[PDB]
């Protein structure tokens, strides 16, 4: 019948927070 | 000893330590603070799943339903896998 779904949503990123 | 702000939610960190955060409103990721005379984090969703199709971040073992592209219902869980992955069943 149906195998698993596997879904990804992999991300990163940097931000300052002192101006 | 450096901190990171977050001036939405009015807190601080030192480097090294980890919290997590709200991020385009739905998603949620874990930041840390790096420092480096800015503030500066690093923050990844590779821990949590953030479904596009609901809108909502879910943590690992946490599920949800929702539907395929045919009328079937699948059963989804988070299972995080160091790769922001979760797995459904249709």
């Amino acid at each position: 019948k149906n195998g698993p779904i596997i879904q990804n949503n992999k991300f990163e990123y940097k931000e300052d927070t002192i101006k | 000893a450096e901190k990171c702000f977050d001036h939405a939610a009015g807190t601080s960190y030192v480097v090294g330590e980890t919290w997590e955060k709200p991020y385009q409103g739905w998603m949620m990721v874990d930041c840390t603070c790096l420092g480096e005379g800015s503030g500066r984090i690093t923050c990844t969703s590779r821990n949590r799943c953030n479904d596009q199709d609901t809108r909502t971040s879910y943590r690992i073992g946490d599920t949800w339903s929702k539907k395929d592209n045919r009328g079937n219902l699948l059963q989804c869980i988070c299972t995080g896998n160091g790769r922001g992955e979760w797995k459904c069943e249709r």
